[PDB]
């Protein structure tokens, strides 16, 4: 299924994913298309940060769903 | 000196303290946290820890501690020395609290305060295929690079994009298709959390410290699908969560005008200090130290969201539980 990902520039990229994919799988696919290392990705969907180990189905993430990619400003 | 108390830095908990003051002065939220049934296993309940911190910032005359709250996360002491991102905490802490409010007198408070709805329109350019998606949000990621101010950054957010090439739209029986995508806001919540995208990826995470101006009053009617001539979407700046440093690490403070009255203080962990508007807004524009998260409250709901909280809002059962805990 095709979801959307808002990247660190605000631009929307498509991502080719399956309800089965874990959050690590999606983070890996974002690396493949946008180059961001998974270790730095944080994914925001409907106010939740998606969790390594859960699946996209666990979030009712379907086709045309938008995820928002962010990094970390630590302190 | 200020009327408000600070929060102790356990070691690297600047993020939590700045978030906690931010949520603490979201009065309507604090009112609801006090009303959560923790009658709950001590130092295992994030709500009980949140009531304890909120009670203490409201009553103490010395800086307040957050040891039991980090305990209720499941954390060992070492974790209180790992630096963190305030918006990442905010997402997790509000989610936890929201779920813990389900089935109580105060269910729905966090989405009532913080949750809005987006709509995204997708229109194929070379075939008759349209589609629709409406998603709830609790904060908004706003791009910074190349944008002068918050207003241009909303304009960019709502601007039409081309879904083309490797980003063609999967238009069903028509297969991949060039398309336009556009986003608009259906609603804006009474408390608006803006996360400024002050980062970009030498293969490293680099903080963007470029100048990004934000206003005291923010008109957002332009970025709604339908405007309500009754309740115009005019917002008042309440908080500036400021980050100083790099992507690896740094320091967090937060500036707040708690009553929404333009009288500002600064909250650097244990020290709260009066400050000017100029020091909370213009001096945080960047261009090391700058705004990372902005909190705006909808003018139509300032009276309710920032309603004065007193001891009649803290249940006596909790007052007994908290004091009878030595």
């Amino acid at each position: 299924m095709q979801i959307f990902v808002k990247t660190l520039t605000g631009k929307t990229i498509t991502l080719e994913v399956e309800p089965s994919d874990t959050i690590e799988n999606v983070k890996a696919k974002i690396q493949d298309k946008e180059g961001i290392p998974p270790d730095q990705q944080r994914l925001i969907f409907a106010g939740k940060q998606l969790e390594d180990g859960r699946t996209l189905s666990d979030y009712n993430i379907q086709k045309e769903s938008t995820l928002h990619l962010v990094l970390r400003l630590r302190g | 000196h200020t009327g408000y108390v600070g929060l102790k830095n356990q070691g690297a908990t600047c993020y939590m303290n700045s978030l906690l003051q931010t949520l603490f002065f979201t009065n309507q939220l604090r009112k609801a946290v006090y009303m959560m049934p923790t009658e709950d296993d001590s130092s295992k309940s994030v709500p009980l820890a949140l009531q304890r911190v909120f009670y203490e910032l409201q009553h103490s005359d010395k800086p307040v501690g957050t040891k039991k709250l980090t305990k209720s996360f499941g954390w060992e002491t070492l974790d209180s020395f790992m630096q963190h991102d305030v918006q990442e905490l905010c997402r997790v802490l509000l989610d936890n609290v929201e779920n813990k409010m389900k089935g109580t007198c105060v269910e729905g408070t966090i989405p009532k305060l913080f949750r809005g709805k987006m709509v995204s329109y997708i229109q194929c350019k070379e075939v008759d295929y349209r589609s629709d998606r409406r998603e709830d949000y609790y904060d908004i990621q706003l791009s910074i690079k190349g944008k002068k101010n918050i207003f241009e950054s909303f304009v960019d957010y709502v601007a039409v994009e081309q879904l083309d090439g490797d980003n063609k739209y999967d238009a069903g029986e028509h297969g991949l298709q060039e398309a336009e995508k556009g986003v608009k806001f259906l609603t804006l919540p009474p408390v608006l959390h803006l996360q400024l995208m002050r980062f970009m990826y030498t293969d490293q995470n680099i903080k963007i410290n470029d100048r990004f101006e934000f206003p005291e009053q923010l008109p957002l009617d332009e970025f709604l699908q339908k405007t309500d001539p009754k309740d115009p979407a005019n917002y008042i700046l309440h908080a500036v969560l400021v980050h100083s440093g790099d992507n690896h690490g740094g320091h967090y403070v937060v500036y707040l005008n708690p009553k929404g009255d333009g009288k500002w203080c600064k909250f650097d962990d244990d020290v709260v200090s009066r400050c000017t508007k100029e020091e909370a807004i213009e001096h945080n524009y960047g261009g090391c130290t700058n705004a990372y998260m902005l909190v705006y409250i909808r003018e139509s709901k300032l009276s309710e969201v920032l309603q004065a909280v007193t001891d009649h809002d803290i249940p006596q059962q909790l007052v007994e539980r908290l004091q009878e805990e030595k």
